[PDB]
RNA sequence: ACUAUGCCAGCUGGUGGAUUGCUCGGCUCAGGCGCUGAUGAAGGACGUGCCAAGCUGCGAUAAGCUGUGGGGAGCCGCACGGAGGCGAAGAACCACAGAUUUCCGAAUGAGAAUCUCUCUAACAAUUGCUUCGCGCAAUGAGGAACCCCGAGAACUGAAACAUCUCAGUAUCGGGAGGAACAGAAAACGCAACGUGAUGUCGUUAGUAACCGCGAGUGAACGCGAUACAGCCCAAACCGAAGCCCUCACGGGCAAUGUGGUGUCAGGGCUACCUCUCAUCAGCCGACCGUCUUCACGAAGUCUCUUGGAAUAGAGCGUGAUACAGGGUGACAACCCCGUACUGAAGACCAGUACGCUGUGCGGUAGUGCCAGAGUAGCGGGGGUUGGAUAUCCCUCGCGAAUAACGCAGGCAUCGACUGCGAAGGCUAAACACAACCUGAGACCGAUAGUGAACAAGUAGUGUGAACGAACGCUGCAAAGUACCC
């Protein structure tokens, strides 16, 4: 397909949202924060684009 | 509120400037007589005596005050970690009594001596 | 002053009821979660004009 | 109210463009055109801009590849900042 | 004495997460308060941190900038890390006010799935005024329900079913406000020598009335309360004496009538008598009360015993206009927050009441000068209602009178009697809801209670409309296990 610039920004963001919770955030929180629940796989999941 | 859930909430959720009142400790008889106050906001630099718990009877200077956890560190009141390091055993201020005051700040001293104000 | 009333009651031989009522029961059950933790005996009714 | 140049884009590919091609790489505002990039780069670094190539990337930013004239030396300009 | 594969019951250790205990969440009641938006809201998108994935905050000045007040020796959100910084030049934090506030969005120059295009140019569209120029303005969209105006079912009940019922309900269209709507009688009709705007609550009463007279349906006047408030035009008679914009000049409106008078206590006119009271337009402008926030705030942290820890037991003391509730290493009025008392502020009551300025009320006699028409009323066809020959409304047709007249008093006509003046208009207060603030509880207590105590409208499902979980608890203190194999 052919993406627009806005679509491109949105896809970019979804990729950024796929990061892990940083190691240092787990230390800062005494492990109260571990999993990223919005974790998305390209195959198994589906975006809104 | 008379309701216990509300009372605890308002204590845990109190904004920073309302937490000073959670770090207060009773004054020694002498200091009570001197400033006409039953207790004070504990400052780092005050000297304090431990009235309750494993450390009761010990005296020492106050090294740290944490408003968020409503807790103080007192010199030499410590626990030994597994590696041998010495770390503070944090204390609730209501287990503690202030023997000496750090008066180095004009504002605090003024409030202490005021009849109509409380430090 | 409350203490004045104490002295008077002591003089009237009646103060022991206040002593009876000075103790609180921490109640069995979940009322404490609603603010109903405590109760105490009833002692003296004072009727004025 | 937005600035044109966000920051130099520093990666190995950027270094090769700097060393071999006399080009500098920037993260720039995605609202900026090639001309605006050329101008801003000239004003900030006191150089002469020959050519600008642009890309909207998958990081959500615009990347500009700015080739400098022979009177200017990219590695020298980059070493200042 | 042997016996495996096995059976039943225990024991030790698992698995599992019930139970008990706990509550940062719910549920429900109550008091207060209540509109936002073209000066671009609500909502959304995308950004924004030293490192930053989520949430929160914020907007290219981006977990923030400024001022005043409060607050105070700490702080750098949730979030306990590494580094580093800020704060006595008074930071953090709180209140009020201001600054900044990307893109989409009613979305408004035009187009577009949050981007783009151009004559740096646009209130698009509809509309009022209009210097006829988008020059000055208006509308649009949102909001938890509440409110008003329209459109309007069916399951169901009648033990079938058609009128009836469910029900003017669900749902749909339009629209207002902090409340709305109603409202100063062409009323009532305990018929009176009586009541006196409207809403609401209690009653009248399951009464009158409707109805295959089946099932069902179902008021009102009055009374007791709450709160109270009464007014302005049109016209007669006057006839430019007037209004709007602009600092001003000047412009616009207005004889198809601006303005004065006047409004059943009928008014006007003529001639009198009398008053400065009513009304209306203005100015000032609160107390108290209520809701919320805040300041100050008494008295043990003594002895022995137990315990890791006294908030336990025993002993000795103390305050109390404070023995509500909470926290603190276990049952705490006296350890800490608070609580009683007293005091301060803001908000609502309210631009209200009181006060004041201006205006001038009213009476007699005379006068057929004025007083709202497709109306009142009648007929045809429907809807609606308890409204029955006597509800309210729509539609087609017909159709008056002029106060010396007209309408009503639950069939029609005529007379009498009593009430009242339609076809112009405004109107405070008492009442509805619950977004928002706060308070409360013989409510639930993590399969309960919200779908949601946790990433909750999250994860996830569906092309979409829409659907939609589960997951709470180390410990007094991380002392969160160094060193060695
Ligand atoms: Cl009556
Ligand atoms: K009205
Ligand atoms: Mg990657
Ligand atoms: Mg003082
Ligand atoms: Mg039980
Ligand atoms: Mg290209
Ligand atoms: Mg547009
Ligand atoms: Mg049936
Ligand atoms: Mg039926
Ligand atoms: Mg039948
Ligand atoms: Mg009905
Ligand atoms: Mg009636
Ligand atoms: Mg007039
Ligand atoms: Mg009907
Ligand atoms: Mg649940
Ligand atoms: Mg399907
Ligand atoms: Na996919
Ligand atoms: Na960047
Ligand atoms: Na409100
Ligand atoms: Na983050
Ligand atoms: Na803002
Ligand atoms: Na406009
Ligand atoms: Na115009
Ligand atoms: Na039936
Ligand atoms: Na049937
Ligand atoms: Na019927
Ligand atoms: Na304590
Ligand atoms: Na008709
Ligand atoms: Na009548
Ligand atoms: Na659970």
């Amino acid at each position: 397909g052919k993406k627009s610039k806005a679509t491109k920004k949105r896809l970019a963001k979804l990729d950024n949202q796929n990061s892990r919770v940083p190691a240092w955030v787990m230390l800062k929180t005494d492990r109260e924060v571990q999993r990223n629940h919005k974790r998305r796989h390209w195959r198994r999941n589906d975006t809104d684009e | 509120s008379k309701q216990p859930d509300k009372q605890r909430k308002s204590q845990r959720r109190a904004p920073l400037h309302e937490r000073h009142k959670q770090v207060r400790a009773t004054l020694s008889a002498d200091l009570r007589e001197e400033y006409g106050q039953r207790n004070v906001r504990v400052n780092a630099g005050d000297t304090v005596e431990v009235l309750r718990g494993d450390f009761a009877g010990e005296e020492g200077e106050v090294i740290n005050v944490d408003l968020d956890k409503a807790v103080i560190h007192v010199e030499d009141v410590t626990l030994e970690k597994t590696d041998g390091e010495e770390v503070p055993r944090p204390l609730d201020t209501s287990n503690v009594r202030v023997t000496d005051l750090d008066l180095e700040d004009e504002k605090r001293e003024a409030r202490l001596e005021s009849e109509d104000d409380s430090a | 002053k409350t203490q004045e009333v104490v002295s008077l009651l002591e003089a009237l031989d009646v103060h022991a009821d206040i002593d009876r009522a000075d103790e609180t029961k921490i109640k069995a059950g979940q009322g404490s979660a609603r603010g109903r933790k405590y109760r105490r005996p009833a002692s003296i009714l004072f009727v004025t004009s | 109210s937005w600035d044109v140049i966000k920051h130099p884009h520093v990666t190995e590919k950027a270094m090769n463009d700097m060393d071999f091609q006399n080009k500098l790489q920037f993260a720039v505002d995605d609202r900026a055109s090639k001309g605006e990039v050329a101008d801003a780069v000239e004003e900030q670094y006191d150089v002469t801009v020959e050519q600008v190539n642009t890309q909207n990337t998958m990081d959500g930013e615009k990347k500009a590849v700015v080739r400098l004239s022979e009177d200017d030396d990219a590695q020298e300009v980059a070493s200042r900042i």
